[PDB]
């Protein structure tokens, strides 16, 4: 029981600081390029609901 | 590992942000959301706001939408997105939900994982009609001596459990659940039966603490708790019921067998009063709606006993009641008595003195009686009812003849005998020697405080070597005049070897 | 002309009608809907508007589907051919035996008979039950209240009236399940198949069943007493029959009108109930009668709700009423079966002139008995059996003899019990109640008083003892 | 398949997490300071709890048989 405690105390701090620094590095993963690229692609995804009328 | 857990949920987690017709919050507050727009929405469908929250659409008023939000309502704001789904408010039903502890919604608190149900169901559905019922005759086998002897159930029955707080009615409830566990483990698939507890407005220690004792006896595996803690919201707690019905309505439309407890029913009223007084409903009866007697009726008649042409399946009941100082002629109390078919009452003068577990017996009683019992219970059952009723009669004014004295020694072997430990319910054939052994006049040189040790020993004798005497009574079904001079005999040899 | 759905709140429909509107208490049939949705017009909200209540449940109904007015109220299939069937609200057949072929409809709504329409005679109607058959005796041809709360004994009293009554009768029989238990009238459909009353094979029936129980919407649950009472208004009018019509039970009539009272933007009444109570339940109740063209015999059940008779709706049927029995719960404590009220059931059939010197002389004399044996109730209760002078213990003992008396083991209680049940002619009944208030019987204990028939069974039991 | 860009961004930063993981071999990847100061404080209270100050639970512990006394047969 002890060991099935550590390991999974381990692994939870594991998962929340990788959520953490995922969240950080997704804050940091922001272009202008890609930033545009994703405003055209909501453009035609808005464009195609339009055909489907 | 996580990495691949982390990639299913991202896939999983695909938006899908097309058409969607949607309104927006008026206002927010009281529980209850207007929501200005959803002109194509149906009564009673389930929404979803912006925060991840549920709803259910109540109100089609002309130029807004009321809906009743399962949930706290410091999550939605005004001027929040409304989105509808399309369904009527709905859970998911399935063996799915078997070992669970799920919300209201059908939602897994329990930390274990999605559920990997492949069927919904309403749990706003109408309860069967005359033709597809059939009279209630199979025994519910609740592990208890005193109910399965005085106050019988069967399955399709709604037996209330009411009384006092901290008198005994979960204990009540978690035994019958635990019980069941000799039939599910057998083979006879048609004595299965599935049970669901449902936990409305009481504390979350005590609902985990709940969820370990059926871990530990392993009544776990066919179990489904649906939870809807104090902490929680009301729509939560008045939605739960009905969630679990819906999760016992699918065993009992596919020919499986369902005992479902609501624990309590006195909380999600309260809730629902709750609810209407924030509706500005006119209030009635100690402030309660016109509608509370509606709102447990049909909750309650969606247990029945199907017939052989609907798949011979069955929904029982166990409704709970708390009463304040014994009181059953209070509101609520009354309703349930005229929906359920009988009542198993529980004293808190009983319960002060050790008597547990404290049933009532003068005030329990089960409208089915004889169809819900087998052949020999019921028949050493007759017999401890009517000696029952001789000692009440005698004990009412002797507070003397010989044989006053005899009915009041035997009144008191038998309260003794009724008594049974917590979180261990017997089998049938364990109720029906020991019952026997109380009724034919075998502990009249027994004394009362040492009926529960005779009681364990001669249950240990007679599975020792006495098993030859459970084949005779398994394959007769009843105790015969010469298995009963057999049984008298061995009685007799037992007693007198224990002390000479 | 087709109108189209604008609101569903409950068991509430509001339809809007573009041409001409339905009047009210008009049948609408909902198109596009499986089992026959059908609404009833209850009031006219203005611009082309109109409210309706539902008969059935109204979940899966859209806004704007399409409704239908068929020009007439609810129609229900009335005449010989209803015998033997069981029918829903909307008079749909339910029992499973093919359509009610028949030429003859009647609406379940109709105005009541007049002021000259009314017959004046007052004979008694034998029941074998003698609390009844003393105290609050029953008249052929009138209206009956069995008044009891939750679990006190109501649908015992009901079979025991039929097992006594029905199957002797001759005339014609109609059941009226109002939102009871639907094992309830499996069982008494049942019942009437193995007595003989219902006939699967061939003709010869003798009761029609209407069946709305607890489970259907309270729409259906407060106009299926209505369609009871059309069956018995037909069989007394167009066929000049003696009719029995019993119904189980009244309150959860009233009661399905005042749950959908706050859905029609009504303020609500004392206690929370329809303002409408008191003329619904007479409108309703007036139609229960006994005329110059046939004979109407009514037993009704009533549920008072926290045992509490000061309620509106009891409050209200008690002077719609001829004959009435209220049970307590008190008494049901004490195992005193059927739990009767002595001193507070009434007939108005109780008159000296009527049912006889005699008869009605033993009934004031036990009543009278049993008011003071309740006055001494509060010094016995505190100082005892010992205070009391050698009147009052002959009162005490006499009253408590009364009591036992009073008990008898019903026929359809024997499952409940095992005792058999006993009918006791009316004759039995004041002798044996004469010899205990003469003191002919008070060298014999109580108990030998307790579920027995005649006085002919107390002395057996007395000397069996 | 029309893919999500912010759904295929995730999976990259997830898959360049779980490479630069393999480079640090598994060990915690720029945590903050207070969930280090929480796995410390759960570690020291489940050590405690479960007595690993006394013996290191990692191994196999051993046990002494306490070496018993009947009651006197003998008066
Ligand atoms: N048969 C029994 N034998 C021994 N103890 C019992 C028995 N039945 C109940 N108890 C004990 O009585 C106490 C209260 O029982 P329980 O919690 O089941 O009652 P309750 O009515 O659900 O109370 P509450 O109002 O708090 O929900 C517990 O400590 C339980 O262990
Ligand atoms: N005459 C009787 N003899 C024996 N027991 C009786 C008798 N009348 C009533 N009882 C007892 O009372 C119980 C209640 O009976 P019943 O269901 O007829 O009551 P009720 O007033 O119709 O209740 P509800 O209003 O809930 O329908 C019976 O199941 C039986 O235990
Ligand atoms: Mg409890
Ligand atoms: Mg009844």
């Amino acid at each position: 029981d002890y060991h099935l405690e550590t390991e999974r105390a381990q692994r939870q701090i594991k998962q929340k600081n990788m959520v953490d620094w995922i969240v950080r590095n997704v804050m940091k993963s922001i272009t202008p390029e890609q930033e545009r690229l994703m405003l055209s692609k909501c453009i035609s995804d808005l464009k195609a609901m339009s055909i489907k009328a | 590992e996580i990495s691949a857990v982390l990639e299913e949920k991202i896939l999983g987690a695909a938006p899908k942000e097309n058409l969607e017709e949607t309104g927006r919050v008026l206002s927010i507050g009281d529980g209850i959301a207007r929501v200005y727009g959803l002109k194509n929405i149906q009564a009673e469908e389930m929404v979803e706001f912006s925060s991840g929250l549920k709803g259910m659409a109540l109100n089609l008023e002309p130029d807004n939408v009321g809906i009743v939000v399962f949930g706290n309502d410091k999550h939605i704001k005004e001027g929040d997105i409304v989105k509808r789904t399309g369904a009527i408010v709905d859970v998911p039903v399935g063996e799915e939900l078997l070992g669970r502890v799920v919300d209201a919604l059908g939602n897994p608190i329990d930390g274990k994982g999605p559920i990997g149900s492949k069927t919904r169901q309403r749990v706003g559905v109408k309860a069967p009609g005359i033709i597809p019922r059939v009279s209630v005759r199979e025994p519910m086998q609740t592990g208890m001596k005193a109910v399965d002897s005085l106050v019988p159930i069967g399955r399709g029955q709604r037996e209330l459990i009411i009384g006092d707080r901290q008198t005994g009615k979960t204990a009540i409830a978690i035994d019958a659940i635990i019980n069941q566990k000799r039939f599910n483990d057998a083979q006879d698939e048609k004595k299965k039966l599935y049970c669901v507890y449902v936990a409305i407005g009481q504390k979350r220690s005590t609902v985990a603490q709940i969820v370990k004792r059926l871990t530990d006896t392993d009544a776990m595996r066919y179990t489904i708790v649906v939870s809807a803690t104090a902490s929680d919201a009301a729509p939560l707690q008045y939605l739960a019921p009905y969630s679990g019905c819906a999760m016992g309505e699918f065993f009992r439309d596919n020919g499986k067998h369902a005992l479902i407890i609501y624990d309590d029913l006195s909380k999600q009223a309260v809730a629902y009063r709750q609810m209407s007084l924030l509706l500005r409903r006119p209030p009635g009866r100690e402030a309660y709606p016109g509608d509370v007697f509606y709102l447990h009726s049909r909750l309650l008649e969606r247990a029945a006993k199907m017939s052989e042409s609907n798949g011979g399946g069955s929904l029982t009941a166990l409704p709970v009641i708390e009463t304040q100082a014994g009181d059953v002629s209070a509101y609520i109390p009354t309703n349930v008595i005229s929906i359920t078919d009988g009542q198993i009452f529980l004293e808190t003068e009983l319960f002060y003195k050790g008597i547990r577990p404290a049933i009532n017996v003068g005030l329990s009683v089960s409208r089915v009686g004889s169809a819900a019992q087998t052949r020999a219970m019921k028949q050493v059952a007759g017999s401890m009812k009517l000696e029952l009723a001789q000692y009440r009669e005698v004990a009412a004014f002797a507070q003397l003849d010989a044989s006053t004295q005899q009915l009041l020694s035997r009144g008191v072997r038998l309260t003794e005998l009724l008594k049974q430990g917590q979180y261990v319910p017997m089998a049938i054939e364990d109720q029906v020697a020991i019952i026997y052994c109380g009724v034919r006049g075998h502990l009249d040189k027994v004394e009362p405080s040492k009926i529960t040790k005779f009681e364990k020993e001669f249950s240990q004798h007679i599975k020792t070597s006495h098993r030859d005497i459970l084949d005779t009574i398994a394959k007769e079904g009843q105790i015969s005049p010469d298995t009963d001079a057999k049984l008298k005999k061995v009685v007799t040899d037992f007693l007198s070897t224990f002390q000479a | 002309s087709n109108g189209q759905i604008t609101a569903v709140i409950g068991a509430v429909v509001d339809v809007q009608f573009e041409d001409q509107l339905p009047p009210i208490l008009n049948a609408l049939e909902v198109q596009g809907r499986s089992p026959r949705l059908i609404l009833e017009v209850a009031q006219h909200l203005g611009e082309n508007t109109v409210r309706t209540i539902a008969m059935d449940g109204t979940e899966g109904l859209v806004r704007g589907q399409n409704v239908l007015d068929t020009g007439a109220p609810i129609k229900i299939p009335v005449g010989p051919e209803t015998l033997g069937r069981i029918m829903n609200v909307i008079g749909e057949p339910i029992d499973e035996r093919g359509p009610i072929v028949t030429d003859k409809f009647a609406a379940i709504h109709a105005d009541a008979p007049e002021f000259v329409e009314m017959s004046v005679q007052q004979e008694i109607l034998v029941t074998g039950i003698k609390v009844v058959d003393l105290l609050a005796p029953y008249a052929k041809g009138g209206k009956i209240g069995l008044f009891g709360g939750a679990g006190v004994g109501k649908t015992v009293l009901i079979m025991e009236l039929i097992n006594n009554v029905a199957k002797a009768h001759g005339g014609y029989s109609v059941f009226a399940g109002v939102g009871e238990r639907t094992r309830e009238g499996n069982d008494l459909y049942h019942e009437m198949i193995e007595s003989g009353v219902i006939s699967l094979k061939d003709k010869t029936s003798k009761v029609a069943l209407v069946y709305g129980q607890m489970n259907e919407p309270p729409g259906a649950r407060a106009r299926v007493a209505l369609t009871g009472l059309t069956v018995a208004e037909y069989f007394r009018d167009q066929e000049g029959q003696d009719v029995l019509l019993f119904i189980d039970n009244i309150f959860r009539f009233t009661q399905a009108g005042s749950e959908v009272s706050a859905l029609l933007g009504r303020i609500p009444s004392a206690v929370g109930y329809q303002p409408t109570l008191a003329t619904d339940m007479g409108t309703m109740q007036e139609r229960i009668t006994t005329t110059k063209k046939g004979s109407i015999t009514s037993v009704q059940a009533i549920y008072v709700p926290a045992d509490d008779l000061t309620d509106p709706a009891p409050a209200t049927t008690f002077a719609h009423l001829d004959a009435t029995t209220v049970l307590s719960r008190a008494i049901a404590e004490l195992g005193i079966y059927p739990a009767v009220d002595p001193l507070d059931s009434t007939s108005r059939i109780l008159d000296p002139n009527i049912i006889g010197e005699e008869h009605y002389n033993i009934a004031r004399g036990v009543q009278k008995i049993l008011q003071d044996y309740k006055s001494l109730q509060d010094i016995i209760a505190i100082l005892g059996m010992d205070e009391l002078s050698e009147e009052d213990k002959l009162i005490v003992s006499r009253a408590r003899k009364i009591q036992r008396f009073l008990s008898q083991p019903f026929q359809v209680a024997e499952v409940f019990t095992g005792h058999a049940g006993k009918l006791v002619p009316i004759k039995d009944t004041i002798k044996g109640f004469k010899m205990i208030l003469n003191g002919e019987l008070d060298h014999l204990p109580e108990v030998a008083f307790y579920m027995v028939g005649p006085i002919e069974e107390v002395v057996a039991k007395a000397e069996k003892i | 398949k029309a893919v999500d860009p912010i759904q295929k961004l995730f999976l990259d930063k997830i898959k360049e997490y779980d490479q630069k993981s393999k480079a640090a071999g598994g060990k915690l990847l720029e945590a903050s300071t207070e969930i280090q100061r929480e796995l410390d404080a759960e570690l020291d209270k489940l050590k405690k709890m479960y007595g690993g100050d006394t013996a290191d639970l990692s191994k196999f512990p051993s046990f002494h048989f306490e070496d018993p006394v009947v009651d006197p047969i003998n008066m």
